[PDB]
């Protein structure tokens, strides 16, 4: 019975890490893509200098 | 400032658990010493022994109690102790405002476990009476070490919460 | 499934190993005693009849 | 003025999150002390024990109870707390007009 | 196919790895027990049959 | 979030690593001693009971 | 009676090492996973450097 | 006894390197950001030449 | 120190005296910090008045 209760707790709270590995790599890619998109949005306004 | 002040609470908590560790390491020897004296009193309870074996067991009891008093008086760390009976208690920092984490001293010296420095046994009946008092001394010693260990676990839990 | 905190399969294998160890202990006990009813725990009624007949 | 006023609501919500984290850090210890106290009382219920074992279990129970009261008293964040029972609730800013995000206190004493 | 948000192929590979792990757990049970019908979950009809047989 | 001074997340990971480290320390203690109640710090009442029985 | 007393002390104090070895290996895995998570948490702040 | 004193001196003295690694990396990132800020502060005067 | 609540000879000579000194140092840090906050508000007001004088 104690083994069953421990297995039930493990089913109830434990994460499935094998999906978390792919999630981790995908988020590490998305972070760099987000920094690049933010840098492009940052540089976009500055073009107004060319018309003056 | 309130955050930077907590490092003193942490290092005082670590010094306290170190003193607890020293006292427990001395009590581990004091308990075996009490156990062997109990066996010597039970062996000296015999009416069938010749006198020579009786004085031999008495000499073992003398050396055993002397070693117990010595191991009790050697238990100290950084000049302070919770086993020799030099102080009723020691406090350590528990919060940045100066709140203390009290840890009661639990004397392990001969007088603190109900034994006198002169206590012995002279005949078989005196050893038979000595059996029960040695058992009571072992019981009170184990209770004192149990209290010290619970105080140590509380010290560790408070250190973790202070870090959080 | 892919938990790192608890693994049920090791618990089940350890239960099977404990059952095998218990059967081996009972086997060595009734080998060294020479009796399949060596005591009242083995079977109290047969042990009672055997002790009265003895 | 509205967009500038919102920063105080942001800081208040972050302060309340830190206070709740402190209360959770105290509850992580209070739950363990309650579990060990259940363990000690449950073992103490057994009638086969000799008196000395029951006395040791009672001493451990009282020691864990005093440690639980200590851990309950130490839960506070910069003079305010949601676990020690010193107050019924804290009213956290929710909008620039002064509307509050109430968080009921949960006494752990 | 070309997505940072999700990838079906990793999910399919994890499903296949989980199937292999389940087969390995069943093999561990058959090895440490010595029986292909160790309990009622294995196959209830032959399990109850062997139970009455024993 | 975007702080050059302090990051909460590394502190949280450090607390989790310290928790798994102290669990590994308790594991090493139970392994090298062989007892789940090796000393008064583990459980004082059962330790006193075992000392009196010993 | 002495054998029964020793058996009872062993039932009181002794640990189940067969349970314990799995806990050892799982904690050895969790340790490396925690080191990797702390390393990623340390790596996170530096991404802001790209914006300047 | 000597073992206990050595452990106690270790508790009183030794640093937690796992936090020092994070301190080190965040301080390097701050040093690079500060060097760039010093370069920007040095470039602030340059606009005065445009006035003449 | 005279404006911070401290004397030139202020000093703890005992553990209880240091424990009493903790609250004194706390009150001193608090009043000094409030004084610096007043100085910062006065400096911001000076900058505002300077901009207005230029206008």
């Amino acid at each position: 019975l104690q083994d069953s209760l421990d297995a039930g707790v493990g089913n109830l709270v434990d994460a499935d890490l094998a999906k978390e590995s792919a999630k981790l790599q995908s988020l590490q890619t998305k972070q760099q893509l987000g920094v690049q998109a933010l840098s492009i949005a940052n540089q976009t306004p500055q073009t107004i200098l060319s018309l003056f | 400032a309130t955050a930077s002040s907590l490092n003193s609470v942490k290092d005082s908590l670590q010094r306290g658990q170190s003193t607890i560790d020293v006292a427990l390491a001395a009590g581990d020897t004091i308990t075996d010493l009490l156990t062997k004296m109990k066996e010597k009193a039970l062996a000296a309870s015999d009416t069938s022994l010749n006198t020579a074996s009786f004085n031999a067991l008495k000499a073992d009891f003398e050396s055993l109690r002397d070693q117990l008093q010595k191991a009790a008086t050697n238990a100290k760390f950084n000049g302070v102790s919770l086993a020799d009976g030099s102080t009723t208690k020691l406090s350590f920092l528990a919060n940045e405002d100066g709140s203390n984490f009290t840890v009661t001293a639990q004397t392990l010296s001969l007088t603190g476990i109900g034994l006198t420095a002169t206590s012995t046994f002279t005949d078989a009946a005196t050893a038979k009476t000595m059996i029960a008092t040695i058992t009571t001394s072992l019981q009170t010693a184990t209770n004192k070490l149990s209290s010290l260990g619970t105080s140590s676990v509380g010290l560790d839990t408070h250190l973790t919460f202070v870090g959080k | 499934l892919n938990s790192i905190n608890t693994n049920p399969g090791a618990l089940l294998a350890l239960q099977n190993l404990n059952s095998t160890n218990t059967e081996l202990a009972a086997t060595q006990g009734r080998i060294n005693t020479g009796k399949k009813v060596a005591n009242a725990k083995d079977n109290g009624a047969i042990w009672s009849m055997a002790k009265m007949q003895s």
